[PDB]
């Protein structure tokens, strides 16, 4: 997998060497094709994993993501052509390159055989992200948000560093292939009960768990649209990908060491879903929607039943695409409105007829409408959770009712009701804004036709 | 300085560490340490400002008593073994003295009070020498005697330094002292692995030298001893803003950059030796060091602090360039990580 | 008070360039930055990509297994063998602990 | 370049000094006729004459030498100084701070010519004689107390390093007289100068400037009539003994370091940009960034001297 | 081909280099070339490599 | 560590014994990296000194890309030796002290009984 | 020497306790500092003499030669201090806080 | 052009020739070392 | 609307000889820029 990567690196030379006026089209047009080369990995004609080479591999779980990581770079660069079009021609070429490095790094992290290669690349992605959030962040508080995003991930990260070096000494190689075909069975000691927490905690932090998710609402609030898309679509899912590949070892402990997180997540799912119900900042509501719909995932990567896992793989890819779509349209309202407040800007369909159709489809993806991969995902996690304990439906049942309420409230108070009297007149929709959306949903429609590709390792 | 004097001093400041390293007769190692003490004091008071005399008088007393303690260890050994050099048989207290003493000259842990203060009153230039070409000498003496020193003490001085360095740095706003504090911290990691794998001490030093030397020549390019002063870097010289950003995050352990390797292999070696207690606590507060590094990042790069009109005047004039060393030592430092296996 | 610019206004790019596509202010760059984005975006990724992904053959062997079952079910049923015997790794291979 | 290497091998200032290798700064009031005198003094003794350092003494010295746009040169107007005293934006303090930076550049350029060529330098008003304008401005409502402290801090930080004026020729046409001169002159603004300002300036010269530099450097005050006759003064300058003055201890090995300072303009005014945030001085990040992107994009400025092709530089691919 | 038609060849070239670098890895990991159990066959006539 | 080994060359860079090892291919990815590492140093310098970034010092750019690379071949040549000594040393010991490194026997998975923790 | 090398050693520790606890005048430290060099010189000379190790007598003196200059530097700093503060008192040395 | 003629107006032609010439000596020694090296390696071992 | 660049007040905190000023520590004042004192 060096075509999904080397051609990517070369994007950096192109963003720099290219003309200031033509820099945007060379980069966006080329990475669209970079995504097309990424699609070749999907050609798996047998169940064996495609080990491209010693360090680089792609199995069913990584492949559905590498393609998404390559896909969003085009979109990210199309959603940030407006803001970042007021810059000095060298601030742009920095932002474009920053976005380019994220998927170079993220493509490799999702396509990495050695778990510590994951760690080095895993924690590197913070550098590009923190720059995108802090350097271009509009609000006074991004310095703070950046600190929260760096420390919560970093304090979790050093325990994983110690744990992975620890298993290398215990087993003798951090190669995901071998670690899988070798006998690593923890022994339920008090210490192992700590190892397990060391490995999972760093992944559980960037996958916002109810206890440590305050970093994500603060980060996406002041982050520029491209950073918020990256955090929701690819960055948070880095934590999920890690939990799937790391729990191959630590096989016995999670049977009983998971209860704490599972309950934290399911109760967390309800409270995070509910506070979405009365949050005035739209970007705030989407972020907590992201916490709740990701709290379902940590509760399926821990129950560990075949269906959970691919419920997880289905939902992660699906929610990634949906969340960005929501964060992308939130930005289009923010740029014309100039405020994140949900109460202002009422009645837009009256003035932006189509964006409202995109808003409606994004919300229906947000809630579980049935001919969507989003629902298949939740339906499956719901099933397994029920298997874990029939009572789980109650808590995963209060979340579904709340999820319907906030998803439609975003449509009802932003895209319906009487028009706002006279905010700065709202200029019509650009074709870029609409495509950036179409590019998010057309793939959501196509993937829903053949869900098999994003089903995970389990199935 | 009459250029002749400059030569004699500089030769001594350079013959000082070199005799230490080359000789085996400890005595000759002691005088190497003594010559470094004598040579550095003249340069320290070059401005001869009231702050400077204070700096040198502290540096000298701290250095002198430690030098006398190191000599006492050699004198005691001479009577416990006729040899003029530490051996397997050496009384444990004899070696511990040498650790404390040498940990004072290097300024590690509970003896970390002199360094921040002398780093504050000396010029940026002599600051570098006082931080990096004066650590080579004592460390050489320790690295030579590693097989014999105590694993317990070193670790305590190691952990303490890491903490003191980190905590001290958080509050400081003067750059010279932020660096002094970082050096205390890095010096700590170095002395942590000495008992186990000296060869890694020599990596955690070089990388520190290849990181700090560019960082200081950056601070002085604009001669800013204040963060507020380095924050207006964007107006005075915009290009160094990019690398100053990466070098400081490299000084802390963040993974893509070269700075991770020293911490990573030291942690790998300590876990190989089973200190998974000690290594864990060190790595954790090591993360505190990055917080103050990033706070500076914020002021200098990620956010643009307001500047002064008189600055437009300094832009007009051609900026005297930064030596080539900056580049070669900025890149070899910010990104060599892809070449780690051969470094270790 | 200190010196600094007054907040700049945001231009109605739709006032000039009434055909603004949202990519860049001068018109030709805009046209050529959508003529290449709709094309490389939709025309040869959503179309050629979906064509190729649709034609990936027997992805993860699930087109092979619906036949192998059919000949195994064909073979097992006609020869009278149990369709899915109840132990997979044969008991004979397994040396169980004798305790 | 000039460095220890050059100094080690000859290139010693002492060897290049002479009867007329001196610094003579002639200071007077708003209009003391001091330019004329300075010009002549310099000529008669064969010394370089440095024009008074204005808001633009830096763009002329740097690059094309062509007058920069006002905002590029720090947005200072002496013109606005006069028509709008005690202005809300403080153009008067910004004018004074830029003026101090300009003479700092001029004095340093003068010292570089003195130690290299060996020729002397007449600099008219100097960093040493700038405080009188600020003293009068604070005595008036022009500047507030802190503003004064900020200038004093910059003065204390940078002025001591440079060696003092050898002698400080002085003219003393009184305030009533100067007011007359200004009015006769056509400058619409200069003429709105408050008489008090003139007086306060005069006072700070006599009450402070002449006594204070008198013990450290020779002082030659002349009245209007005396100055009209430079020759007269040239005589005095020649009979000067330059006996006292910190200049006596400047051995070659000491001059070298001073030379290497003035040789580096970026340092001469290093402390002129100290991060003390008084409101008038602050450019402000958004405005400052724009002024920079715009000053740095001017032809021949986007790259170091010798490397920008716009003005016709060549050989860049091998430099 | 350098009137801005050379910046367009940068990425296309990266693909080529990648493909080359990639097929190189195949050459290295060629033990068990055909020595695997599930896929071990006698080289059919006129074939010196089962998979290249 | 590896110092104190018999025959150690007290101050030599790479003992001739390292002649036996294969020479580093000049295009070894690593040496090529050092090259790029170098080009960047050059470009960076131009930038910090405010010169046209790529079109200047085309002589220096070469000195850099060619100094770093030169350094590489001769460094890697050594680091490669050091690692090679490590095996000579390591493998030898495994034998000279065989008992301490016995070849234990691993039973087929049939014999071994690994406890089955149901997921349920 | 068995107990004659304990007096000298404790002399060095009593001199150690001295240099480490300052009080007013800096000279008293420097002076104390020197008390150690004498104790080290005496102990080195003593053992060299009863080990008949003549090859080592060079050291007892090298110790003094280096210690003398060391002290020369120390006193020049001291003179520098009571030229800047009119006293050698250490309290004055508290600007670097 | 420049009031103060840039010191870099015309190239330091020595700095070119010791910068260019030095690098071409590096290669010719480096490439020589490799082939020479390969040989010894090949013959030192059987081949 | 432009990214909030830091104003003078945000800058102010970083002045002072100690970032997080203590009870008695705050009483201190920043070191002289010239590295030379008035006493
Ligand atoms: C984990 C990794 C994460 C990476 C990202 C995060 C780490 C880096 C963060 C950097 C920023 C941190 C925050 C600092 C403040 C930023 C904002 C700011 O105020 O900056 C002011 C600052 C002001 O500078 P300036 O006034 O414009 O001065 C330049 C002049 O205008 C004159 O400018 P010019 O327009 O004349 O310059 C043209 C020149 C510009 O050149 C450069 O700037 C090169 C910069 C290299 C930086 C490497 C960083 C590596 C980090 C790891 O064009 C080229 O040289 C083209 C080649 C450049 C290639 C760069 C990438 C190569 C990667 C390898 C590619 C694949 C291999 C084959 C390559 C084949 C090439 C033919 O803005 C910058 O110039 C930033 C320069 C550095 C950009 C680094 C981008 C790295 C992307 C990765
Ligand atoms: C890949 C990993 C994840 C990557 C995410 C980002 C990728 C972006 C770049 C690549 C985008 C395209 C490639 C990825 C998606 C591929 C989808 C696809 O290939 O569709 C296959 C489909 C033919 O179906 P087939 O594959 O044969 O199904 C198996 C039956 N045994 O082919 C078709 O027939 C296409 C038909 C198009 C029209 C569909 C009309 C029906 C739509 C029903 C919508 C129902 C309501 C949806 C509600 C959503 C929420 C509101
Ligand atoms: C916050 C994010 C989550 C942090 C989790 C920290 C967990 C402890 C450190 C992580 C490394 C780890 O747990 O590794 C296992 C290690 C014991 O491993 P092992 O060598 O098997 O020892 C068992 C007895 N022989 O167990 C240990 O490392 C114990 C370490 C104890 C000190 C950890 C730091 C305490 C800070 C207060
Ligand atoms: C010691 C133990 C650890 C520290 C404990 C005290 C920690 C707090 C210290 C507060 C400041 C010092 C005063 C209190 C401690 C003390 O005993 O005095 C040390 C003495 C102070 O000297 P001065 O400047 O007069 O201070 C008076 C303050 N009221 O300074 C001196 O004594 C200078 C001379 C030092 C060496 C004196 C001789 C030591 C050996 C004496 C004989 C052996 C004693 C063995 C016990
Ligand atoms: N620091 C200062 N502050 C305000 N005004 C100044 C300052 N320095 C010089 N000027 C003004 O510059 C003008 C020209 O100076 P001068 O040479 O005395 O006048 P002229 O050129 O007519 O002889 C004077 O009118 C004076 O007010």
């Amino acid at each position: 997998m060096l075509k999904i990567i080397l051609p990517s690196l070369m994007l950096l030379p192109l963003t720099w060497l290219s003309s200031p006026k033509k820099t945007w089209t060379n980069v966006t047009s080329y990475s669209f094709l970079i995504s097309l080369t990424s699609l070749t990995l999907l050609w798996q004609t047998d169940e064996n994993y495609k080990n491209f080479s010693n360090m680089f591999s792609s199995d069913p779980l990584s492949t559905p993501l590498i393609i998404l990581t390559a896909w969003l770079l085009p979109l990210m660069l199309m959603a940030s052509q407006n803001h970042l079009k007021k810059d000095n021609n060298v601030l742009q070429k920095l932002y474009i390159s920053m976005l380019i490095s994220l998927q170079i790094l993220l493509i490799m992290t999702f396509s990495a055989t050695e778990l510590i290669m994951f760690y080095i690349l895993f924690e590197a992605t913070l550098i590009p992200t923190l720059i995108i959030i802090t350097r271009w962040g509009n609000q006074t508080e991004r310095l703070n948000a950046g600190i929260y995003f760096l420390f919560y991930t970093l304090i979790g990260s050093i325990p994983l560093l110690i744990a992975l070096i620890l298993i290398q000494n215990h087993v003798g190689t951090l190669n995901l292939m071998i670690l899988s075909f070798t006998t690593h069975t923890l022994d339920a000691s008090w210490s192992n009960n700590l190892l397990w927490l060391a490995c999972m905690m760093a992944f559980l932090i960037k996958m916002p768990l109810y206890g440590v998710h305050l970093w994500l609402p603060k980060a996406h609030v002041e982050a520029p649209i491209a950073g918020s898309m990256i955090l929701a679509a690819i960055l948070l899912k880095l934590g999920s990908y890690g939990m799937i590949r790391i729990s191959i070892i630590l096989d016995p402990l999670t049977k009983y060491m998971a209860y704490p997180f599972i309950l934290l997540s399911l109760w967390g799912m309800i409270m995070t879903s509910s506070i979405c119900l009365r949050q005035t900042d739209l970007k705030s509501l989407i972020a907590y929607s992201s916490v709740s719909h990701m709290a379902l995932v940590i509760a399926s990567i821990m129950i560990q039943t075949p269906w959970s896992f691919m419920g997880a793989t289905m939902l992660m890819i699906a929610h990634g695409l949906t969340s960005s779509l929501l964060f992308c349209l939130a930005n289009s309202n923010y740029e014309r409105i100039h405020s994140r407040t949900m109460i202002m800007a009422r009645g837009l369909q009256m003035v932006f007829p189509l964006m409202a159709t995109w808003w409606l489809m994004a919300s229906l993806a947000n809630l579980a409408l049935p001919p969507s991969i989003n629902l298949m995902g939740e339906l499956f996690i719901t099933m397994s959770l029920f298997s874990w304990s029939n009572f789980t439906i109650i808590l995963m049942g209060i979340n579904i009712i709340i999820t319907g309420m906030y998803s439609m409230y975003m449509i009802i108070t932003t895209q319906r009701g009487k028009l706002t009297n006279h905010m700065i007149n709202l200029q019509p929709s650009h074709t870029r804004e609409l495509t950036l959306m179409a590019l998010h949903m057309i793939p959501l429609i196509l993937l829903t036709t053949s869900p098999k590709l994003i089903t995970g390792l389990t199935m | 300085m009459n250029p002749i004097t400059l030569a004699i001093i500089y030769f001594t400041i350079f013959l000082g560490p070199v005799i230490t390293m080359s000789s085996t007769n400890l005595m000759l190692m002691w005088v190497g340490l003594e010559f470094s003490l004598l040579a550095i004091i003249p340069m320290l008071i070059n401005k001869k400002n009231p702050r400077s005399t204070e700096a040198a008088t502290k540096y000298f007393v701290t250095q002198a008593t430690a030098s006398m303690i190191i000599l006492l260890a050699i004198v005691l050994n001479y009577k416990q073994l006729g040899t003029w050099m530490f051996q397997q048989q050496t009384n444990g207290l004899i070696l511990n003295m040498t650790l404390m003493a040498l940990s004072m000259k290097l300024g590690l842990a509970p003896f970390h009070f002199w360094l921040p203060e002398v780093t504050q009153g000396i010029p940026l230039h002599m600051g570098l020498i006082l931080l990096t070409w004066q650590k080579i000498a004592p460390l050489s003496i320790l690295i030579q005697i590693y097989p014999l020193l105590n694993s317990t003490i070193i670790l305590m001085l190691a952990i303490t330094s890491i903490f003191m360095g980190a905590w001290g740095g958080l509050n400081q706003t003067q750059m010279r002292k932020i660096m002094a504090y970082s050096s205390i911290a890095h010096m700590g990691w170095m002395l942590a692995i000495l008992p186990y794998n000296p060869s890694l001490t020599l990596l955690n030093l070089m990388i520190y030298i290849i990181l700090t030397a560019p960082m200081f020549m950056a601070l002085m390019l604009n001669n800013s001893m204040t963060i507020n002063s380095i924050s207006l870097l964007w107006n005075k010289t915009p290009a160094m803003l990019t690398m100053i950003s990466l070098m400081l995050l490299s000084l802390g352990g963040l993974p893509p950059l070269t700075g991770f390797l020293p911490k990573w292999i030291i942690i790998t070696e300590l876990m190989k030796n089973n200190c998974l207690i000690m290594a864990t606590l060190m790595a954790m507060m090591a993360l505190l060091n990055l917080f103050f590094y990033t706070r500076l990042i914020y002021s200098t790069s990620l956010t643009m602090f307001p500047t002064n009109n008189n600055s437009k005047m300094m832009t007009h004039q051609t900026k005297t360039k930064p030596n080539l060393m900056f580049s070669t030592l900025a890149i070899m430092s910010t990104m060599t990580l892809p070449l780690a296996p051969q470094l270790i | 008070q200190w010196q600094e610019d007054p907040e700049p206004e945001d231009e109605n790019v739709y006032a000039k360039n009434p055909d603004f596509h949202g990519y860049d202010s001068d018109p030709v760059v805009d046209v050529w930055n959508m003529r290449a984005v709709f094309f490389f975006g939709f025309s040869i990724v959503l179309v050629f990509g979906t064509t190729f992904v649709a034609y990936v053959p027997d992805y993860r062997m699930q087109e092979w297994a619906r036949r192998e079952a059919e000949r195994l079910v064909k073979y097992r049923e006609v020869n009278g063998l149990p369709i899915m015997e109840s132990n997979y790794f044969d008991p004979s291979k397994i040396q169980l602990p004798e305790d | 370049r000039y460095g220890l290497l050059a100094a080690i091998l000859g290139d010693k200032t002492t060897k290049k000094l002479h009867e007329y290798s001196r610094v003579i700064t002639v200071d007077g009031n708003i209009c003391s006729g001091k330019n004329k005198l300075a010009k002549e003094i310099a000529q008669q003794l064969g010394m370089k004459h440095y024009p008074e350092a204005g808001i633009q003494y830096s763009s002329t010295t740097t690059g094309d030498g062509r007058p920069l746009d006002i905002e590029f040169s720090g947005s200072c107007s002496l013109e606005k100084f006069y028509d709008d005293p005690k202005s809300n934006d403080g153009n008067s303090y910004r004018l004074q701070s830029w003026l101090y930076a300009s003479r700092l550049l001029q004095y340093a350029d003068a010292l570089e010519h003195l130690l290299s060529t060996g020729q002397g330098v007449v600099l008219e008003r100097s960093i040493y004689s700038d405080f009188v304008f600020l003293e009068a401005m604070y005595n008036q409502g022009y500047i507030r107390k802190q503003c004064v402290d900020h200038y004093n801090e910059i003065k204390r930080l940078t002025l001591p390093e440079y060696l003092p004026p050898h002698a400080v020729i002085y003219i003393d046409v009184p305030v009533p007289e100067v007011q007359s001169r200004i009015q006769k002159k056509g400058d619409p603004h200069e003429m709105k100068v408050t008489s008090a300002y003139l007086q306060d300036i005069e006072n700070a010269y006599k009450k402070t400037f002449l006594p204070k530099m008198s013990e450290m450097c020779e002082v030659l005050v002349y009245d209007s009539w005396e100055a009209e006759d430079p020759t007269k003064v040239v005589e005095d300058i020649e009979y000067l003994k330059y006996n006292k003055g910190p200049w006596l201890k400047q051995d070659d090995w000491t001059f070298h370091y001073l030379r290497m300072l003035v040789q580096d303009k970026t340092e001469v005014l290093n402390y002129t940009t100290i991060p003390v945030y008084l409101p008038e001085i602050t450019i402000g990040a958004h405005q400052g960034s724009r002024i920079y992107n715009s000053f740095r994009e001017l032809p021949g400025r986007k790259y170091a001297p010798g490397y920008n092709a716009e003005v016709g530089d060549k050989w860049i691919w091998l430099k | 081909l350098l009137r801005e038609h050379w910046v367009h060849i940068l990425v296309p070239a990266g693909f080529v280099f990648g493909c080359y670098l990639d097929r190189k890895d195949d050459e290295k990991l060629t033990a068990f070339r055909n020595k695997s159990m599930l896929f071990q066959r006698e080289l059919r006539p006129n074939e010196e490599v089962t998979w290249k | 560590m590896m110092n104190g080994r018999p025959g150690h060359e007290p101050l030599k860079f790479l003992p001739d014994e390292a002649r036996s090892l294969p020479p580093p291919k000049l295009n070894d990815p690593r040496l090529v990296y050092m090259g790029l590492l170098g080009y960047c140093t050059g470009l960076m310098d131009n930038m910090l000194r405010m010169r046209p970034v790529m079109r200047a010092g085309l002589h220096r750019q070469l000195l850099f890309v060619t100094s770093f690379v030169f350094a590489g071949y001769f460094y890697l040549k050594r680091q490669n030796y050091l690692y090679a000594v490590k095996d000579h040393d390591m493998f030898g010991y495994i034998k000279l002290h065989p008992e301490d490194f016995p070849e234990k026997e691993k039973k087929t998975y049939a014999e071994i009984l690994e406890p089955f923790h149901p997921v349920r | 020497m068995p107990s004659t090398f304990f007096n000298l050693t404790m002399a060095f520790s009593l001199s150690l306790l001295g240099t480490l606890m300052f009080r007013s005048h800096l000279m008293s430290t420097l002076l104390c500092l020197e008390g150690m060099v004498l104790s080290l010189f005496i102990m080195t000379s003593v053992t060299s003499l009863n080990s008949n190790s003549m090859s080592s007598m060079p050291i007892p003196i090298t110790i003094l030669v280096f210690a003398a200059c060391e002290a020369a530097v120390g006193l020049a700093l001291l003179v520098k201090v009571s030229n800047t503060y009119g006293t050698d008192y250490v309290q004055n040395l508290n600007l670097l806080q | 052009f420049y009031v103060r003629e840039p010191v870099n107006a015309k190239p330091n032609w020595l700095a070119v020739g010791l910068s260019v010439g030095a690098s071409v000596f590096m290669w010719i020694y480096l490439i020589q070392t490799h082939n020479e090296d390969v040989l010894e390696y090949k013959r030192r071992n059987g081949l | 609307a432009r990214q909030w660049q830091p104003d003078i007040e945000w800058a102010e905190q970083f002045s002072g000889a100690v970032m997080y000023p203590s009870k008695e520590t705050a009483h201190w004042k920043p070191p002289p820029w010239n590295d030379v004192d008035i006493l």
